[PDB]
């Protein structure tokens, strides 16, 4: 929902480069999340990037397999903890 | 009735979160929401003490070391959390280790080195790998799982041991 426009811009056969349009309010963080289309509970790995950033780099990728690619935004509002749903995408086969 | 302040750090998406709500309301969390800041406090008996568990449960990966200082200077006790599936947050604890040393002016701080989400089939960080680990640091080193609940419970009472122990 809160980070718009998530897309693959730059591939490798073992990375991804990611981007995303940042929403009018600060965020502290955006958490980027990648394991592969349809994997169970706990399946998958995360890192974090600023708030700052637009884009992010992931590493480490299996070749030719399909991944789904999350990216979570969290900061404070007066309204308390933002916590907006995150925007996914798959991406290889 | 004494308390412990207990500090639970590692990388974002190993499972801090669902180690902490395991041990606090019994109940497995299978939804992601990554943490900004969470405390809890719970009332509990162990090896027949009574004792305040006072857990934080960080955000992992933490940005900004006037944030994460705090928390290592308060914290009595570190549990050291990595993912079995994740190598990276395997290399990461390190960084974390010489942190908690560094805020703390010391090379014996009470740790635990928690390898979690062990109910996984393909695992990327071998148990030998995380025994050799602890081995080097002088720590325990506890395999767990907070989906299935092992090893837990083993986890959160042994940093509380050694605590008492230190
Ligand atoms: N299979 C499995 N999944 C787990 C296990 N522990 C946590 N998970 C799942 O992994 C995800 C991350 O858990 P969570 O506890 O939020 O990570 P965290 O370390 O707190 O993350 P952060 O707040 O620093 S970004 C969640 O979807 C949770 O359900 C486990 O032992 N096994
Ligand atoms: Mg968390």
């Amino acid at each position: 929902s809160v980070p718009t426009k998530l897309e693959v811009v730059a591939a490798t056969p073992t990375s991804l480069l990611i981007s995303w349009d940042a929403p009018a309010v600060t965020v502290f963080f955006y958490v980027i999340t990648y394991g592969e289309t349809g994997h169970g509970v706990g399946a998958f790995q995360a890192f974090k990037v600023p708030g700052s950033k637009s884009t992010a780099t992931i590493s480490g990728l299996k070749p030719g397999v399909d991944y789904t690619i999350t990216v979570y935004a969290r900061g404070y509002s007066k309204q308390g903890p933002y916590k907006p749903s995150p925007i996914s995408i798959n991406y290889r086969t | 009735m004494t308390e412990y302040k207990l500090v639970v750090v590692g990388a974002c998406g190993v499972g801090k979160s669902a180690l902490t709500i395991q041990l606090i309301q019994n109940h497995f969390v299978d939804e992601y929401d990554p943490t900004i800041e969470d405390s809890y406090r719970k009332q509990v008996v162990i090896d027949g003490e009574t004792c305040l568990l006072d857990i934080l449960d960080t955000a992992g990966q933490e940005e900004y070391s006037a944030m994460r200082d705090q928390y290592m200077r308060t914290g009595e006790g570190f549990l050291c959390v990595f993912a079995i599936n994740n190598t990276k947050s395997f290399e990461d604890i390190h960084q974390y280790r010489e942190q908690i040393k560094r805020v703390k002016d010391s090379d014996d701080v009470p740790m635990v080195l928690v390898g979690n989400k062990c109910d996984l089939a393909a695992r990327t960080v071998e148990s030998r790998q995380a025994q050799d680990l602890a081995r080097s640091y002088g720590i325990p080193y506890i395999e767990t799982s907070a989906k299935t609940r092992q090893g837990v419970e083993d986890a959160f009472y042994t940093l509380v041991r050694e605590i008492r122990q230190h």
